[PDB]
């Protein structure tokens, strides 16, 4: 199960 | 850029045996970047059937796949595998040794 | 014994037309279960585990959902750290991105991780506590503060610690079969003269799982490493895995020298002689 969010660098 | 030159390893799945199919695998790891030619040969011959894993990496970011054909041994017939990579100046040829 | 789930992105810029090449993995121990590349067709996440295939239409829907927001996040960053390090159009560059959580025999959470890489060097990783980050220079320093201000730390903290370890525990019941079980190596030596006077000795250790292994020579019950070769540990393509240590010695001697193995599938260390 992925991480529901991926913050931009 | 950093630059890693990819080693190789080639091998059947299982313990070889003559008239017994089998898979020759030629695994490639330690390799940046990702860019990366493999191609699996029959007495010199570039064998068409080829598949490869998924890309992933190491700890150290380096880069790993497995390359991999169906293929019936025989007394006769010589397997390699062939690597390209920027960081080869030349192809590099790792024959298979069965014997090892 | 101990188990993880992790996460594996890559994706490589294409600059004279179009989107980034953009390829994801994601493993339980040293098992694939899920992937997604960007070249394939059916641009969905896709089972490489029959286990997961248990799974339903949503979880597809929202890992497919998850991981394209994972490709456009990707996307956005190589722009901007081609703009960090002053760099051109022309050239191919990438960013790697591993995460997930380990658990101990008691499936209970033990550590966390989440970590970057642009062009092969590290880039920015959240730290063991999960509250902070390392940044190796001054642009990975402008995403630690970008990060801070966003709270994106507490974030992953929840998530590393809650549903990736939830999730872990559920795929490891749903695939016991093979997910709990331990293949123990099958091992065999192989002998060769290179002269008359030198010989080489070869311990194989064959169809193990999980990858983790020790393999040592020793020579009269004393740790041989002088002389011994040492192969990296190898997919079979099956699953399993395989693993070789040979050892040169003089022609006469080979009785002196025993091979040990040590793997989670073998209950106690196994010795071979040739």
């Amino acid at each position: 199960n992925l991480v529901p969010m991926v913050a931009v660098v | 850029m950093i630059q890693r030159t990819p080693k190789i390893q080639v091998y059947s799945r299982h313990p070889a045996e003559n008239g017994k199919s089998n898979f020759l695998n030629c695994y490639v790891s330690g390799f940046h970047p990702s860019d990366i030619e493999v191609d699996l040969l029959k007495n010199g011959e570039r064998i068409e059937k080829v598949e490869h894993s998924d890309l992933s990496f190491s700890k150290d970011w380096s880069f790993y796949l497995l390359y991999y054909t169906e293929f019936t041994p025989t007394e006769k017939d010589e397997y390699a595998c062939r690597v390209n990579h920027v960081t080869l100046s030349q192809p590099k040829i790792v024959k298979w040794d069965r014997d090892m | 014994g101990s188990h993880s789930m992790r996460y594996f992105f890559t994706s490589v810029s294409r600059p004279g037309r179009g989107e980034p090449r953009f390829i994801a993995v994601g493993y339980v121990d040293d098992t694939q279960f899920v992937r997604f590349d960007s070249d394939a067709a059916s641009q969905r996440m896709e089972p490489r585990a029959p286990w997961i295939e248990q799974e339903g239409p949503e979880y597809w829907d929202g890992e497919t959902r998850k991981v394209k927001a994972h490709s456009q996040t990707h996307r956005v960053d190589l722009g901007t750290l081609r703009g960090y390090y002053n760099q051109s159009e022309a050239g191919s560059h990438t960013v790697q991105r591993m995460y997930g959580c380990d658990v101990g025999s008691d499936w209970r959470f033990l550590r966390g991780y989440h970590q970057y890489a642009y062009d092969g060097k590290d880039y920015i990783a959240l730290k063991e506590d999960l509250r902070s980050w390392t940044a190796a220079d001054m642009a990975a320093q402008t995403t630690k503060h970008k990060w801070e201000a966003a709270h994106v730390a507490e974030q992953l903290r929840a998530y590393l610690e809650g549903t990736c370890v939830e999730w872990l525990r559920r795929y490891l019941e749903n695939g016991k079969e093979t997910l709990q079980r331990t293949d123990a190596p099958k091992t065999h030596m192989t002998h060769h003269a290179v002269s008359d006077h030198e010989a080489t000795l070869r311990c194989w250790a064959l169809s193990f799982y999980p990858a983790e292994i020790t393999l040592t020579w020793q020579r009269d019950g004393e740790d041989q490493t002088q002389d011994t070769e040492l192969v990296e540990t190898r997919p079979a393509g099956d699953g399993t895995f395989q693993k070789w240590v040979a050892v040169v010695v003089p022609s006469g001697q080979e009785q002196r020298y025993t091979c040990h193995v040590q793997h989670e599938g073998l209950p106690k260390p196994l010795t071979l002689r040739w």
